[PDB]
């Protein structure tokens, strides 16, 4: 799932693993999960 | 589109607790006040007033994330007293404070008007 | 090494977040103050710099009357060039390392070398002391002209103006001459950086 | 029955169209245009450079508040990295603040020749402690968060910039 | 008379505004323009 | 174990701005009453605009822009008046809002702009600062600009329109007692005004313990909130916030016991 | 639609599949004046 | 001290002589090296075709 | 290019190094002194087309 | 009134006639190249007024 | 999220503005997100930037921030430590106890370095 | 000596070209002209 | 070369070469010659004087022009070959008198060695003072820049158009700004930076903006994209 | 492309003092002198006016629609 390309801005805060993604390409973005009982509320209010 | 609402910086959001305080387990006597929809304006009020209290051992503030609006409070003192009381007790001597200041003003404006 | 990947990354964190909340304590800054050195230095590069340019001309005239011998490893063209181009080497240099003992610890250009995070003592000489030599191919300026560097030379020029050397630093500015000399030695650096990443990339 | 073949927006900016224009082409047939104009706020993501030197993405922005003040409140409008300065910039525009301090306060355009040697640095400088203000330009800068002065003296200086049009929103 | 240095920065400066003003800074393009549909066409045909 | 007490003086007291000093005041509480006063205070300005008839030569977003930055002089009527989030309203009321109006029209061959005065505001009180002028746009002959304009209470963390701060002038240690801030030439940096030393004294001598005091504030107003009242609200608009984290925080209390 | 001819500013009606060109001019180039519904702006 | 000889002394302590060395641009290693007075185990050539 | 008025006048005094042989051959994209008060020095295209591509001097 | 113009509108497109530097005609240059199997080079394009026919090298 | 044949994993964070954040310790990118779990589980445990591996506005404030000059005070020190993620909570005892605490830079760096670890280096 | 270095050698390297640029080579010396200047100038013209 | 400055059947723009060396004398008449005008020095002294300055100076409704300055022979316009045996002097102050004659024969004398810039390299202040890369740098940013291309925009549609709210002159202009006319309309505001490490949000390639002031239009600018459709009876 | 409205840097107002600005140009005052009439101490207002183009007498040239 290839996203749209954004410039980059530096962020001292953010830990070096951790990146800042905006909530408009993390929307269009989708991660397929397989449901389970321990969360599937999880998945249903979602 | 993507800018976030201005006023989301003061206003608080639908069921979100203001305040929340979680105690340290790292040390004993210890808590932490995750305030929300407040900046350093806030923070420096009360982490100096507590350091003037001997009681307070260790006292502070810091702001995860600018963007969040988000400042978290860890304060600790001796056992005998208690983080929460010193929170408590804080802000009252900074409304005392402000008043005299503010009562002292209006003193003072007056006098300057007329001469 | 002795802990790990995962606590390395806390080391790198912490390290990151502690200086940055203390930075705004003491500040980083940097202004015209930095770049303005004590009168002292000044005469003293400007010493060094009149010492080149006269040692230059004097090695011109030996080898405009024939007095200078060329190493047997060298002809007498090549030679000429070696000795100027040493001169002028040596001068950076000498006029450069005073310009780094000049700087004071609270000088902001000392700060950012002595630490090495960024900047070279290169780059102060070039602003304080002197830019240095415009090499063009690896060689000082070539005479585009009939044996003249440009128009406002006499020809056959072999002078440190005339060649490309330039003597002014970036503060006090450089002279019409030398800026298109500057021009010719950056326009080299950019087509061989353009080169370079084509190259390397390859 | 004919399928419909119209034109939506490039993109998905919000914009307001202009004016509205139509026409015959060279071949008779009927011809229009339309401009649609758009608002762009500066943020995070626009590119910003100076006269001289790299562009520069605004990593923050910061309220008025919140960015350092000094003595006479001044909150500077935009802070760069020094450490840009070294190698990717150049004296200059330490120079040209000194010059744009100058002009400012004596209420005169500078001359910016590249090679007039009435103007210098030390001229500059002997100009700018007329006014009250540091000769190199460096002033004391409070910081916003912490009211307790700053170790280091910021220099500080209006700076022409410009924006380009490399924007986050496009 | 003679320019004094003194006055010459104005002075050199002044002529290079006449010279912008008479021909101006896109004077190579319409020459040789106007010397092709003057001459050139002329001389092709 | 308690907060000290904040003696404060004016030196000059005048329309475009006061100075005042306040002493036994720590230096958190200080800077942060100055950045109260520029997001804090809240004042009317223009927010919601909308255009009947623009012929302008300037365009739609930025003629209608441009009038939220005039400030309004709201001294009393934005403390009475409430934001519109908190009324009980759908759509703009006199209680939580203003209206305002610009019907203008240029049909003189010489050049027209309308400038505030024309900028017709229903509340009396409510009405532009220059109402020399802070002119608008300025229209030729045959251009006509007839829109209505609502203003509403805000803070200036919310918009910089909103602030009513030209410029905030704090200050402490004039003179540099407790070495807050290193200059390498001392000599070279001007006094300040507010400093009291010789000419031959590039500072004062360090005292190995002591605390900021004495802060010295010079606020400048734009017009809109006058700087002798703008302290007032500041000050109470501050402890009001700090009052209200108070009333939360009781409940948490509440709820771990 | 109503137009307005971009020599002589002058409001000229013009319908479906009709030749563009103004009536006191002949100028082929026309403008739409503006729409009737209004939209909110918000000073920021 | 790469180009120089590096020849354990006597002592045991390493020391590093003065030796001529000529460097000739071409490559003729097939003959250079059988010449007289010339190291056939020091002498390396910078090309690796030849 | 009409994004800004230096942009326009540029564009209108752009030059264009010779292609081909001549090209080739020579090394256009280095500056050379004959550019002295006729082709600016400093304004060149940044990328692999550096110095091919130059504008014309003001006077 | 400030637009200099000296540019060309087709299908409502402003374009740009870019100079492009070619060798100078009818003059003598003489170049060293190390490829060709000659020492020499005597290159000297010749052309007439204007153009009245197309450029021949020599 | 994994993005720049090596690559380097990353965590997302949801942010309000448009433009990516990154702390680099300018160029536009474009961030992969790996679907299947598999490949998830695998790229979080080896291809993580700690597994990969200090900007220079921080090396040059470490210089000062390590020289024998500096001195912090307690409510400078309060704040400094709040940042510190491993942190034991107790405050470490003042280098200078009298007449005023003042808590050396490198008493503060001291808790910044992880565990015991010892070496021996040469300033510039 | 010029010796070609960087990108036009690391090209060379990988590139086993049978022709380099500067195609240079080392020649060490043995025995007592080694250490003589003089004793190693014979052996310098009949290499050349 | 007096039929030159006399503006004779010999016209100015025509340029003669003398190369000495080889006893050859060139003369060039063809298009496609660049060539620049340099006051001209005879005996070591311009023939620039006050009065041809003071004509200058009242060159409106005065019926005085550039062309009469090459009329009267005091400028003239020199090729690239011709300049190849001209020489030439940087400012008067170089040639007027020195302590050791550098060239007691110069025949031309430049106006001003700022010419030698463009017109995007000539808005940059100090470019003596700056990196040979940056100056280069700066003239592709130059034309990224955005800002007021023209006045009659509005009436144009054009695909890409961004035009600054507020394009002000800058603090700190170049005198040949005047001529470029970009001081009528420039591509950018000016800012009060100061140079700190504020946060640390900022590294090498970045900056740190006041939301204050882009709340009151400190870099705001409007963008215009045009729509183009013809209803043609293809078939 | 007219005045600005407030100072960017710390928001006093300008465009009205753009009116008196050019007015006293014409009245024989220095360009830095006018600024001190008008009030302008800090050297960020003074930017706003004493460097200012007012683009809009150019666009009002061309007639309207
Ligand atoms: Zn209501
Ligand atoms: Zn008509
Ligand atoms: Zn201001």
């Amino acid at each position: 799932d290839f996203s749209a390309r954004t410039v980059i801005t530096p962020d001292p805060n953010l830990s070096i693993d951790q990146v800042g993604v905006p909530r408009s390409i993390a929307a269009n973005m989708t991660f397929a999960e397989i449901v389970t009982p321990f969360n599937i509320d999880r998945l249903q209010e979602l | 589109m993507n800018a976030p609402p201005a006023f989301e910086s003061f206003l608080l959001f639908e069921g979100e607790k203001k305040i929340t305080i979680n105690k340290d387990t790292k040390v004993p006597n210890a808590c932490l006040f995750t305030i929300n929809k407040e900046d350093h304006t806030l923070g420096n009020i009360i982490k100096s007033q507590l350091l003037k209290d001997p009681q307070v051992l260790f006292a502070g503030y810091k702001v995860p994330h600018p963007l969040e609006h988000k400042i978290i409070i860890r304060v600790q003192t001796t056992p005998d007293y208690s983080p929460q009381e010193a929170f408590t007790n804080a802000i009252t001597d900074l409304i005392s404070e402000l008043s005299l200041l503010e009562e002292r003003f209006r003193v003072a404006i007056k006098d300057k008007q007329e001469g | 090494l002795e802990m790990g990947h995962d606590i390395t990354r806390l080391f790198y964190s912490n390290i990151q977040t502690v200086i940055n909340n203390w930075l705004l304590i003491e500040g980083h800054t940097i202004g015209i103050g930095d770049s303005i050195a004590d009168s002292k230095t000044y005469q003293d590069i400007q010493n060094t710099i009149k010492k080149a340019k006269q040692d230059v001309i004097e090695v011109i005239e030996k080898a405009h009357n024939n007095e200078l011998e060329p190493t047997p490893g060298n002809t007498l063209r090549q030679t000429f060039e070696n000795q100027v181009n040493r001169i002028l080497n040596d001068a950076r240099d000498k006029t450069g390392s005073s310009a780094q003992k000049s700087l004071s610890e609270y000088n902001n250009f000392k700060s950012m070398v002595v630490s090495g995070a960024k900047g070279s003592k290169i780059n102060i000489s070039q602003v304080i002391a002197v830019v240095g030599q415009q090499n063009v191919e690896g060689k000082r300026i070539p005479f585009g002209f009939k044996h003249r560097t440009l128009p406002h030379f006499i020809k056959d020029d072999y002078g440190p103006e005339s060649r490309g050397f330039v003597e002014n630093s970036y503060l006090a500015g450089l002279t019409p001459t030398e800026f298109f000399f500057h021009a010719m030695g950056g326009r080299e650096g950019l087509i061989d950086t353009a080169v370079k990443t084509a190259e390397t990339g390859y | 029955t004919k399928r419909d073949c119209s034109t939506f927006l490039r993109t998905s900016e919000t914009g307001i169209v202009d004016q509205v224009m139509v026409t015959l082409n060279q071949e008779g047939y009927k011809f229009c245009k339309i401009r649609v104009r758009s608002v762009r706020i500066p943020q995070i993501g626009d590119k910003f450079a100076s006269r001289h030197g790299q562009k520069g993405t605004c990593g923050i922005q910061y309220r008025q508040e919140d960015m350092p003040f000094t003595c006479e409140g001044i909150t500077p409008d935009i802070i760069i990295n020094p450490h840009a300065i070294p190698s990717r910039m150049t004296i200059g525009h330490l120079i040209e603040c000194l010059q744009g301090k100058v002009s400012a306060n004596k209420g005169e355009i500078g001359d910016a020749t590249p090679f007039n040697d009435a103007v210098n640095v030390q001229k500059i400088s002997n100009l700018l402690s007329d006014y009250g203000y540091h000769l190199r330009g460096n002033e004391v800068l409070y910081n916003g968060f912490t009211g307790r002065k700053i170790t280091s003296q910021i220099f500080i200086g209006p700076t022409y910039y410009q924006r380009l049009k490399h924007m986050v929103d496009d | 008379d003679e320019i004094t240095p003194d006055l010459w920065q104005e002075a050199c400066w002044i002529v290079i505004s006449s010279y912008f003003d008479e021909k101006g800074l896109v004077r190579q393009q319409l020459d040789s323009f106007d010397e092709f549909i003057q001459m050139s066409v002329q001389r092709i045909v | 174990p308690y907060a000290n007490q904040p003696t404060v003086r004016i030196t000059e007291l005048t329309d475009e701005n006061v100075k005042f000093i306040i002493e036994n005041t720590d230096l958190a509480v200080a800077n942060s009453i100055r950045r109260v006063f520029i997001a804090e205070v809240p004042i009317i300005a223009i927010d919601w605009v909308q255009i009947d008839a623009n012929s302008s030569v300037l365009h739609d977003e930025f003629i209608a822009h441009r009038l939220g930055l005039i400030p309004l002089t709201s001294d009393d009527i934005v403390d009475k008046l409430q934001y519109s989030r908190d009324c009980t309203c759908e759509e703009f009321c006199p209680e939580c809002s203003v209206e305002f109006t610009l019907d203008v029209r240029c049909n003189e061959d010489q050049t027209r702009h309308v400038t505030s005065r024309d900028l017709i505001s229903n509340s009396p009180r409510v009405i532009p600062v220059t109402s020399d002028d802070i002119l608008i746009v300025k229209l030729r002959k045959g251009q006509e600009l007839r829109l209505r304009a609502y203003a509403k209470k805000g803070f200036g963390k919310e918009h910089a329109k909103w602030n009513p701060t030209a410029g905030v002038a704090f200050e402490y240690d004039p003179d540099n007692a407790l070495r807050h801030t290193v200059y390498p030439k001392p000599e070279e940096w001007p006094k300040s005004e507010y400093s009291e030393l010789d000419e031959d004294e590039s500072q004062a001598p360090y005292d190995p313990n002591g605390k900021p005091e004495r802060f010295y504030y010079n606020v400048e107003s734009c017009g809109s909130l006058r700087p002798e009242t703008i302290v007032l609200s500041a000050l109470s608009g501050l402890k009001k916030k700090l009052s209200d984290l108070q009333t939360q925080l009781s409940h948490e209390i509440q709820s771990d016991v | 639609m109503i137009y307005i001819c971009g020599e002589c500013h002058t409001e000229n009606e013009i319908k479906s599949r009709d030749p563009i060109r103004c009536r006191e001019c002949g100028y082929r180039i026309m403008y739409k004046k503006r729409t009737k519904r209004l939209v909110v702006f918000d000073a920021r | 001290d790469n180009k120089k000889k590096i020849i354990i002394t006597e002592d045991g302590e390493f020391k590093a002589l003065q030796e001529w060395i000529l460097e000739t641009d071409g490559v003729s290693l097939m003959r250079v090296l059988s010449e007289k007075d010339v190291d056939p185990v020091r002498t390396t050539s910078n090309d690796i075709v030849e | 290019n009409r994004l800004t008025f230096a942009s326009t006048l540029s564009h209108l005094r752009r030059l264009n190094s010779p292609i081909g042989r001549d090209g080739k051959l020579a090394k256009p994209r280095q500056l050379h002194n004959t550019l002295w008060g006729m082709v600016c020095p400093a304004e060149t295209p940044e990328g692999h087309a550096v110095g091919l591509v130059k504008n014309l001097a003001l006077m | 009134p400030l637009d200099p113009g000296g540019y060309f509108i087709i299908n409502g497109s402003e374009k740009v006639l870019i100079a492009q530097e070619k060798m100078a005609t009818n003059t003598v240059y003489v170049f060293a190249k190390k490829d060709s199997k000659y020492a020499y080079t005597g290159e000297c394009r010749s052309c007439l007024e204007n153009s009245s026919r197309p450029t021949s090298t020599i | 999220v994994i993005f720049n044949m090596s690559m380097m994993g990353h965590r997302v964070r949801i942010l309000p503005w448009s433009t990516f954040r990154l702390n680099l310790s300018g160029d536009e990118m474009n961030l992969h997100l790996p679907q299947s779990l598999e490949t998830r589980a695998e790229i979080q445990e080896l291809a993580m930037v700690p597994r990969m591996i200090i900007v220079q506005d921080t090396l040059t404030a470490v210089r000062k921030f390590t020289k024998r000059d500096v001195f912090l005070e307690r409510g400078e020190v309060m704040n400094l430590l709040m940042f510190l993620s491993t942190w034991d909570g107790k405050v470490p005892q003042p280098a200078i106890l009298k007449p005023r605490p003042l808590w050396t830079g490198k008493q503060i760096f001291s808790l910044i370095i992880p565990g015991h670890i010892n070496c021996i280096r040469t300033h510039s | 000596k010029n010796v070609t270095l960087g990108v036009p050698r690391l090209k060379e390297l990988i590139n086993i070209s049978k022709k380099p640029k500067t195609p240079s080579l080392t020649v060490f010396l043995l025995g007592q002209s080694a250490r003589d200047a003089e004793r190693a100038k014979d052996i310098l013209c009949r290499l050349e | 070369r007096k039929l030159r400055r006399q503006m004779d059947i010999i016209v100015s723009e025509v340029s003669m070469i003398r190369d000495i060396r080889e006893r050859e004398i060139r003369i060039y008449t063809d298009a496609g010659r660049i060539c620049r005008p340099l006051l001209i020095v005879e005996k070591q002294k311009l023939l620039l004087k006050k009065r041809h300055i003071d004509q200058l100076k009242e060159r409106e409704y005065n019926n005085y022009s550039w062309q009469d300055l090459v009329a009267s022979g005091v400028v003239e316009y020199i090729d690239t070959l011709e300049e190849e045996t001209v020489m030439l002097a940087m400012t008067p102050d170089d040639l007027q008198e020195k302590e050791v004659a550098y060239c007691s024969t110069y025949t031309h004398c430049e106006i001003h060695p700022s010419m030698i810039l463009g017109v995007c390299a000539s808005i940059i202040p100090f470019p003596d003072h700056n990196q040979s890369p940056r100056n280069t740098y700066q003239s592709a940013m130059g034309k990224q820049a955005m800002g007021v291309y023209i006045t009659n925009f509005h009436v144009r549609m054009d695909t890409l158009a961004h035009v600054l709210y507020y394009p002000q002159k800058p603090l700190v202009t170049t005198r040949s700004m005047e001529y470029l006319r970009f001081r009528e309309l420039p591509a950018g505001i000016n800012s009060i930076v100061a140079i700190a490490s504020y946060t640390g949000y900022n590294q090498e390639d970045s900056v740190i903006m006041n939301r204050s002031a882009v709340d009151r239009g400190f870099f705001r600018s409007v963008f215009y994209r045009s729509y183009k459709e013809q209803e043609s009876k293809k078939g | 492309m007219i005045i600005p409205v407030r100072c960017f840097t710390c928001g006093k107002i300008v465009g009205n003092k753009w009116e008196a600005y050019l007015g006293l140009l014409q009245a024989e005052y220095t360009e830095g002198d006018a600024l001190d009439a008008l009030g302008l101490k800090r050297y960020c207002c003074r930017r706003m006016l004493l460097a200012h183009v007012d683009l809009i007498e150019k666009l009002l040239n061309y007639a309207p629609l």
